[PDB]
């Protein structure tokens, strides 16, 4: 479950930095 | 009722339950259970009526949790009853002390209006916050859903005080609690990561979350969902370490997170936004839930010194509400605290 949350949330940072 | 006298069999919120006749009248719904505002015959003074089905079988989470509480900041549990509904149907009834405003409103009042709380409001409603979450956690209960919706707010005496309890937990260390709870704007960053070991200080970074938004004029974090609410969290504070992720959650060992540099903390607020302010702030808003103030070392923080000038004055040219009233209860995590939290000319 933790890693469907990282994986989501990787990206989104991914679409800021 | 509407315009006929309700009377029913209801049990003050303080001391033991012996149950005494109680009327009220002027019943109007307000808005997952049904809020009515009601007057009160005996005294005229205006309750609100939260009623919720309960079944037999269990004590009500939220009534045994204000029983409990007895603090200026809080909003007073007056008396609660039992009513009736389907087959066998039974309603508890919360009768609670009805606050015409809330911090959000009035808040609200100055973002339509382009301009900021003067910040001797800022200093008063969150010294109050703060007194009620020291009090409450003091009993190890956490509130889980501090927002500005649930501070209710006096403007003539600028009292605050703590309301709706239904997402309040009794946390004992060692068993598991649910991570979708708070609204999201003020959610902690452990909730979102989804740990369920959490501890009374999700509540601090709430505080947090509206002391920065009473300083900004809107909220600080407005994330779209759970994961973007943790996206707009980065891009104030910068990516968590590692090490602070361990602290959050420690389910996340075998992730990298892409590193972004957190904004600096003074250009976040306006330019002359009170530096204790900030510096407060700062320490509300951290990562690591260890690393946050206390309820009570935020009572004694710089910023509220001017709370603690006997000089001090409300606007409005009245006295500031109660500040001191301190009990035993309250001063438990540091007693010593008292020095700073009690002004000399208080004693
Ligand atoms: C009557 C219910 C209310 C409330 C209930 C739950 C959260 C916050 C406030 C509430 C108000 C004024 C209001 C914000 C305009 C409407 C409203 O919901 N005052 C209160 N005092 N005690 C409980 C309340």
């Amino acid at each position: 479950e933790p890693q469907k949350f990282a994986e989501e949330l990787i990206h989104r940072l991914e679409a800021v930095q | 009722g509407g315009s006929k006298v309700t009377t029913v069999v209801a049990t003050p919120g303080q001391g033991p339950d012996r149950p005494q006749e109680v009327s009220y009248t002027d019943t109007k719904v307000i808005g997952f259970g049904v809020v009515y505002q009601a007057k009160l015959c005996d005294s005229g003074e205006l309750v609100a009526i939260k009623k919720v089905l309960q079944d037999k079988r269990f004590k009500n989470r939220e009534l045994q949790i204000m029983r409990k509480l007895d603090h200026c900041n809080i909003v007073r549990l007056r008396y609660f009853f039992y009513s009736s509904g389907k087959k066998d149907e039974v309603y508890l009834n919360l009768v609670l002390d009805y606050v015409p405003e809330t911090v959000y409103r009035v808040a609200r009042h100055y973002s339509r209006a382009k301009q900021t709380l003067p910040v001797i409001y800022v200093k008063l409603y969150m010294y109050q916050l703060f007194r009620s979450l020291a009090y409450i956690h003091s009993f190890g209960i956490c509130h889980r859903d501090i927002k500005p919706q649930n501070l209710l707010l006096d403007p003539d005496t600028a009292v605050l005080k703590l309301c709706d309890f239904g997402s309040a937990k009794q946390l004992v260390r060692g068993e598991p609690n649910v991570s979708y709870i708070c609204s999201r704007y003020y959610r902690a960053p452990e909730l979102i990561f989804g740990a369920t070991d959490y501890t009374s200080s999700i509540d601090v970074w709430s505080a947090g979350c509206v002391l920065a938004e009473l300083l900004l004029g809107q909220p600080i974090f407005p994330g779209d969902s759970g994961v973007d609410q943790l996206v707009e969290i980065i891009k104030v504070l910068g990516t968590p370490t590692r090490e602070q992720i361990r602290e959050m959650n420690p389910n996340y060992t075998e992730f990298k997170f892409p590193q972004i540099k957190a904004h600096p903390w003074t250009k976040v607020f306006r330019p002359r936004t009170p530096p204790e302010a900030i510096a407060l702030c700062s320490r509300l808003l951290e990562y690591t839930p260890t690393a946050r103030l206390t309820p009570l070392e935020a009572c004694a923080h710089s910023f509220f010194d001017e709370l603690r000038d006997p000089n001090v004055k409300l606007p409005n040219g009245r006295d500031t509400p109660a500040l001191f009233n301190f009990t035993t209860q309250e001063l438990s995590s540091n007693p010593p605290l008292a020095t700073i939290l009690i002004p000399p000319h208080a004693r």
